[PDB]
């Protein structure tokens, strides 16, 4: 039920809780933290996971002040020679990765937006981990 | 009176009737009288009478071959007669006389061999006389033309012109105010003399399909030197004799003319540069190409002072990187070339019609896509696929915005239109867009206009998508396979006038949601598939309502619907095209207007 | 009710009859005759219009063995600055002209077509005239 | 048993349920057994007794510090072990004795420190050993290697390996049959002695992220020189350590190695040149490029003798101009970058897959946009907009093609598939098309399967348009928006088994239509809207047919169609789902299942 704190910038506030039963603990770093105007940085993860990141992909369920976008899929990792090296990851791996980011174009609404990242991965693929991200937003 | 009566006591058209003299059959209120291809072949004085209150005249094919004195003698109101086509051989020193009102002379192929014995000189009131398709050999105008002084248009192509003298000129040099626009296109010109156009002044020229050969050309556009002229107009005809070469030099003579809006028109050589083709027309306001290839060209960077830019009807290839600083208005439309639009740099550009290429945009829409921050206009209509990424930043002043019948992607994505805050008229009709976000037009406060016809919902539910657009007047939202309807959707609409939601799969008129709609004028609901109600609530139709289109649909007239069969012939006075309300349900009762059945029950 | 022929080549044989009240007379030639395989050659046209070429199209209602093709609407002359000389052409002035043609890149079933064109122009655009050409296609 | 019982009497996953000892409350039988995240940390002789029938065991980060000797003992069966995340300190001599079937072995990060003294040598039917994410720093091959006869596939990568010296690969000149697909990637590599790896043999190499500058990798890649591998894949990993240049000397050394397959994997620098960059891959037969950059490259012009040639998640920009000769199979799928395709000229091409890449073609189909008159495969789907001007002139052979989501237009504007006489199999679901023309499948001869869903037609009635295809097996229909339906329609599909109507705008189900197809086992119906049945000639339904779908629906449970509600329940032996065939009407009585209703009237 606790609520975790990732990080504040001038545009936002980033904290996640868990919509899955296991709760399986995972280190999310931001560095800097992310800006809605737009943003580049790097993003650090320390996890170990309990099936195998073999096909990875993100679920992602977006809301905006009550309103509900479509599902979106987002896929880390296609599976054959992939781009990033922790799809290799196997069931009880550490993985101790950085992942770099960026992105900019696009205005948002002030607000408040939740968005549901139900990841999934595996052969058979089951879900691995599902979060509930909690970002408010304040623009100008 | 075989004749026509177009509209009774005001305009006959008597055409082709086998007439050997002018009907008289004929009211005398006549204002317009068509006698084109009938045999009159004999034109004698006091030839209309019957028509003293005559406006237009049409003799076009008569077998005209003798005019005399006074043959319109009685014709003061008359401002258009129309000669096309008629075998001239007598033309009486006196025959257009009576005409005091004659605007409009039109004397095409009508055997004129020289515009010096034409008897129009006492017709002050002409603004336009054309004179084209005859035997015509000399440029130099008549010296009547000095009583012609509201003369504006004068048609002189296809005659047998061959070259202009200066002496040809002098008439000019003598009428200071004189808006003279002159076509001289397919005469077989070889020869201007130097110096002939010196301080003379034309509104428009064409010249096309002139010269024969490409030294030909560029021999006389120098004798066209000293020339001033608000639009020329070089080219050719695509159908006729075309120059075999067209390059960087044939416009160097350009350079010593003034013009102020150019245009090319039709050229079927590949053009190769464009900058050095171009340079003498950078003056220029307006520049226009309309049909010339240009796939040739590498550099389409140049800045030129040009503010209007128009390419339409072109061959290109790939997209003409444009760098013009100074344009302000950009017409790229219906150019039959490549498919993919790249970025254009354009900082001035206020006005942008980029329609009808059939061009696919990768990432819409940023500042970044045109160079500019004072875009007002942008019509991206009939084109591929136009992919949203980006919700317009940099072009907040947009009041006009037209995707219709472009395949539109990712617009239930997020607020594809969330810095539009300015936007009045917004059309994405048949887009292909599928509603699925309640936030697909945050953002549109101002907007006034909304035609997305042709789509679909999720769902076949209309959502609260609306609730921001107050201003809102007119609201398009047929054929969008809507079914079931959200009762607060328009609740918020209070200047919303029309509303269209034809088309559609309705089967229950309602009447609730429109409850709000203060000023709602007009609501179309026809061509849909209603005949229940699934609420008597049947009184809830704004006060301001005034028509209610329910034509053509497939109503239940069997007494199981008295209730709602009735509310519709209760007011009738909302309605409109009664008999295209046809009934439906009967096997045996079909085709009888719904405002007319036995109720027995 | 009398059948025009225009041409026979080694693809086709080529005629028409008029679909209109009026029957205003038409000179139609083409050289060499067209070739359902792919041609190029000059169209010879003489006629003498009763309005205004003015912005001139042909509505096209083809048909293909009792099937029949949504309709077409092809424009010549837009209406400015046309490229057709023909366009300029008034009500009742003498039209002979000669305008080139080409096409290449279709397959067509063996059989009868027949294509109705509808010729529309004016200011306020009304019918010019109405033809219907018969076009016979053997392949091979 | 706080397990979980997966497939009873054969699987059980007792994962992270705080077991300090095995379980015992298990069958005998089981075959799969996950003991997953639990604190074992001691695995001692004869531990797993109580399944001697197991063929997986899952021991992942359980914490297992020391194993001693014979603690699978009893486990004959046991074709895998995954040790995967375990701090072990004491490995016994004889820890893996008793696996006499062990084929795949997982010990990724174990703390492994040395390959030397891992106790596997006696395990000859060891197919994969993965040794990831350890300690090891030597190449040197153990001597127990030879009795590991059946080994192919080893994973090194990840280690601490710093170089490879002459006799660290002295083992394998000692197997001349070696099937070894190897790993090094993530290796700090830096040095390859020379000569090295002469007359060695290996079937895949992977070296991702091993080299630190360009110049440490041209070396190491010289160390390489005189092996023979039948798949090479280089490249590195997007989050971690890139080369800060890739100039068109880094693969030099290649040229002094016998390869079959080549793949470079995610490069980070963005290429300048392709020719001189991989002229030493050039007798290569396939050649893949995923992850890489190719913006940069002005031609892609060199005749290469690849015969495979795959391009995936590469950023592009303007569309690479193939002029591949010997190439048969192309894949240039889920690239990101420009929207406009253009002519390649692939003579030899047989498979084309072009899917997935928002391209948009101005004209299909013809053998001049491809280069080839062999193409038997054509995938273009999930792309921009497609527009059709060409019946696919010269593309005869044609026996699979797939536009499926991409916006086709010109569809009934002409037979565009005329010439498909040997079309296999053909999908144009959802690609927009508005069905107007019955001759819209003409050629289609050999035509079996048809996906046309998604779509529409005019008027939304379904005509006879399938008269040609005889051999048709298989045809969608579904979201067309279909209503009416022409009875002659599907009689001549004598070999149609399935046919799916679904989730269309049907309101009365009937069953003339289907009369004559014979061979006819499915037919879908559900998601649509019916209840009503227009013609009680409810037998008409094919002697073979054996399913029929009719699940959700709005069906009318009311004594007005009693006479059509019982023919549900008459045959229920064709029927599926009926938990989900509930009732609509009756606003009192919706959500009881149709086969079972009180027909009191
Ligand atoms: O305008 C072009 C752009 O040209 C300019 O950049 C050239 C050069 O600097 C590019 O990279 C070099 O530099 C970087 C680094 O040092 C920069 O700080 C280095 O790491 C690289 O290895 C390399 O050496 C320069 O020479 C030129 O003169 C121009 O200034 C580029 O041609 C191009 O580049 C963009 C992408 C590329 O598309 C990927 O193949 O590469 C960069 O990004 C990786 C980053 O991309 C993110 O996605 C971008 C957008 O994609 C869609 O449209 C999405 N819907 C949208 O949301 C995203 O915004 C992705 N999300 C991250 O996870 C990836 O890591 C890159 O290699 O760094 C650069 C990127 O350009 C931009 C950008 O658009 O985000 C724009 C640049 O002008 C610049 O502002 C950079 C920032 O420095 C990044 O911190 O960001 O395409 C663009 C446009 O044509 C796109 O329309
Ligand atoms: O492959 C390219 C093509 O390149 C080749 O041609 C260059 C050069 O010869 C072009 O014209 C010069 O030559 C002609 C004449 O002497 C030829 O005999 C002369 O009159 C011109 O002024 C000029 O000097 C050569 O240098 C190159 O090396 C190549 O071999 C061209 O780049 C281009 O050309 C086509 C069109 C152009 O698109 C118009 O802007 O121009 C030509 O045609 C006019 C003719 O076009 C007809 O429409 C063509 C198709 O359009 C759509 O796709 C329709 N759905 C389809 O049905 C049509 O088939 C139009 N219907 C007629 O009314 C117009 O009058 C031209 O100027 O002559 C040529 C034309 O190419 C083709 C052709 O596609 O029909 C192909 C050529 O290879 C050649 O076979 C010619 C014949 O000689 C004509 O008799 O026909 O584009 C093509 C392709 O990229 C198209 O995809
Ligand atoms: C509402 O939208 C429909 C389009 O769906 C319009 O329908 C057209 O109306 C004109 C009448 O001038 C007809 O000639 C067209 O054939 C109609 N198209 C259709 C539906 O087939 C309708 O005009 C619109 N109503 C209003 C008030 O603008
Ligand atoms: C229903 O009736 C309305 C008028 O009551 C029709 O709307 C007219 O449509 C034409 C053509 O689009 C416009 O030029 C007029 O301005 C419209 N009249 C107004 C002011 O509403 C509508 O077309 C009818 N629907 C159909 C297709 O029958
Ligand atoms: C007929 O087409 C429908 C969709 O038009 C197919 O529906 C899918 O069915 C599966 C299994 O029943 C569901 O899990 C999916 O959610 C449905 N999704 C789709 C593709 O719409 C249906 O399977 C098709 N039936 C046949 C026999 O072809
Ligand atoms: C309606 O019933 C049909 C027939 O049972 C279903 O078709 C199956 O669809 C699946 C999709 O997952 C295919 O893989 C099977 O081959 C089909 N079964 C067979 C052999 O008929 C269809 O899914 C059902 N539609 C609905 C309501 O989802
Ligand atoms: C699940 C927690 C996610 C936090 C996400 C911040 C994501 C930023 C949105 C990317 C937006 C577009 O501008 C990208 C391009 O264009
Ligand atoms: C009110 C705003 C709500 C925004 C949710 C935004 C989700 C991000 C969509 C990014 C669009 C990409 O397709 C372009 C790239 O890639
Ligand atoms: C009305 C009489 C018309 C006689 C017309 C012959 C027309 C030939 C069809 C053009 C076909 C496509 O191949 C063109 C391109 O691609
Ligand atoms: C059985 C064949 C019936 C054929 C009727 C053909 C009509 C011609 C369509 C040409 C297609 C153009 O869009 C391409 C260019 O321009
Ligand atoms: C994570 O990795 C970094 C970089 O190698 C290393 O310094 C650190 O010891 C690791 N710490 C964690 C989070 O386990
Ligand atoms: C000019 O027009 C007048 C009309 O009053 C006419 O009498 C006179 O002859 C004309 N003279 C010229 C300049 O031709
Ligand atoms: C005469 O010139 C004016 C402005 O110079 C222009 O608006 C007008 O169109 C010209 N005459 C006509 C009506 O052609
Ligand atoms: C229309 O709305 C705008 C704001 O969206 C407001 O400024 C303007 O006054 C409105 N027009 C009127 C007079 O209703
Ligand atoms: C049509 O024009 C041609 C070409 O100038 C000419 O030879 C012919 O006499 C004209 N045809 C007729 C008789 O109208
Ligand atoms: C090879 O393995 C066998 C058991 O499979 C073992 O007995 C033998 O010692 C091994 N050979 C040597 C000496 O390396
Ligand atoms: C071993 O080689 C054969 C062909 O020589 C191949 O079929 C098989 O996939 C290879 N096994 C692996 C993956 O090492
Ligand atoms: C399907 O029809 C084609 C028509 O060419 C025929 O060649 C083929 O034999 C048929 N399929 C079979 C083997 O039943
Ligand atoms: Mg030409
Ligand atoms: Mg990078």
């Amino acid at each position: 039920q606790k609520q975790y704190w990732v990080c504040n910038s001038s545009d936002a506030s980033i904290s996640y809780t868990y919509c899955d039963k296991m709760q399986y603990p995972i280190s999310i770093n931001v560095n800097p933290c992310i800006e809605l105007k737009g943003s580049k940085g790097l993003l650090h993860i320390f996890y170990i996971p309990r099936r195998d990141l073999k096909q990875l992909y993100f679920n992602l369920y977006i809301t905006v002040n009550t309103m509900n976008l479509p599902k979106r899929k987002e896929v880390i990792c296609r599976g054959s020679d992939d781009d990033y090296s922790f799809c290799r990851a196997l069931k009880g791996e550490t993985v101790n990765t950085t992942i770099s980011f960026s992105f900019k174009g696009i205005k948002f609404s002030k607000g408040k937006y939740k968005c549901v990242v139900e990841a999934i991965s595996g052969s058979p693929e089951e879900m691995l981990f599902c979060l509930e991200f909690v970002i408010l937003h304040q623009p100008n | 009176e075989p004749c026509v009566e177009v509209v009774p006591n005001i305009t006959y058209q008597c055409m082709e009737l086998n007439f050997y003299k002018i009907p008289d059959n004929l009211p005398f209120s006549t204002k317009n009288l068509d006698l084109s291809f009938n045999p009159l072949r004999h034109l004698g004085s006091y030839s209309f009478f019957s028509f003293p209150e005559l406006q237009v005249l049409d003799l076009s094919r008569c077998e005209i071959q003798t005019i005399e004195d006074g043959a319109y003698q009685s014709l003061s109101h008359l401002s258009t007669l129309i000669l096309t086509g008629n075998p001239i051989q007598s033309l009486a020193l006196g025959a257009f006389s009576g005409l005091s009102s004659l605007q409009k002379l039109v004397a095409v192929e009508t055997n004129l061999a020289s515009l010096e014995n034409f008897p129009i000189g006492h017709l002050k009131t002409l603004k336009e006389l054309n004179v084209a398709h005859n035997l015509i050999q000399s440029f130099k105008l008549p010296e009547y033309f000095s009583n012609l002084t509201n003369l504006e248009h004068l048609d002189l192509s296809s005659n047998k012109i061959q070259s202009i003298y200066c002496t040809d000129l002098r008439v000019l040099h003598q009428m200071p105010l004189l808006n003279l626009s002159l076509d001289l296109s397919l005469n077989p010109m070889n020869f201007i003399q130097p110096g002939a156009f010196k301080e003379i002044r034309l509104h428009k020229l064409t010249l096309r399909n002139n010269f024969d050969s490409l030294n030909v050309m560029k021999t006389c556009i120098q004798g066209l030197a000293g020339l001033e002229v608000h639009r020329l107009v070089l080219g050719e005809f695509r159908n006729e004799g075309n120059l075999e070469k067209f390059d960087k030099s044939a416009l160097e003579g350009l350079c010593n003319l003034t013009i102020e809006e150019f245009r090319l028109a039709y050229l079927d050589y590949y053009l190769d540069d464009i900058i050095d083709l171009f340079n003498c027309l950078t003056n220029v306001s307006s520049f226009s190409l309309v049909s010339v290839t240009i796939e040739r060209v590498k550099d389409f960077s140049y800045n030129f002072g040009w503010q209007h830019l128009e390419l339409v009807n072109c061959k290109f290839g790939q997209f003409p990187t444009l760098k013009l600083k100074s344009l302000k208005r950009l017409t790229f439309t219906s150019n039959k070339g490549g498919n993919a639009f790249s970025e254009v740099d354009l900082p001035s550009l206020e006005f942008l019609d980029l329609s009808r290429n059939g061009l696919s945009f990768k990432g819409c829409c940023s500042q970044s896509d045109f160079g500019t921050t004072s875009l007002k206009y942008l019509d991206l209509s009939f084109n591929g696929v136009i992919t949203m990424s980006s919700n317009f930043l940099g072009l907040e002043q947009l009041e006009h915005l037209d995707f219709q019948h472009s395949n539109l992607k990712q617009m239930s994505e997020f607020s594809v239109f969330l810095s539009l805050r300015n936007l009045i008229y917004l059309d994405i009709s048949h887009t292909h867009t599928r509603v699925a976000f309640n936030g697909i037009f945050n953002g549109l406060s101002s907007l006034e206009v909304l035609k997305m016809a042709g789509n679909s919902f999720q769902e076949n539910f209309l959502p609260d998508i609306f609730t921001e657009l107050r201003n809102l007047t007119f609201l398009d939202l047929s054929q969008c396979q809507l079914e079931q309807l959200s009762p607060t959707a328009f609740n918020s609409l209070s200047s919303l006038q029309v509303l269209n939601m034809s088309h559609n799969n309705f089967f229950s008129l309602d009447t609730f949601p429109y409850k709000c709609l203060n000023s709602l004028q007009v609501l179309d609901y026809s061509l849909n598939h209603i005949m229940t109600s699934k609420k008597q609530e049947l009184q809830h139709f704004p006060s301001s309502l005034a028509f209610l289109n329910l034509t053509q649909n497939d109503f239940a007239c069997t007494c199981e619907h008295q209730s709602f069969l009735q509310w519709i012939k209760d007011q009738r006075q909302l309605l409109v095209e009664v008999e295209r309300m046809e009934c439906a349900t009967p096997s045996d009762k079909q085709g009888m207007p719904v405002l007319s059945l036995n109720i027995t029950c």
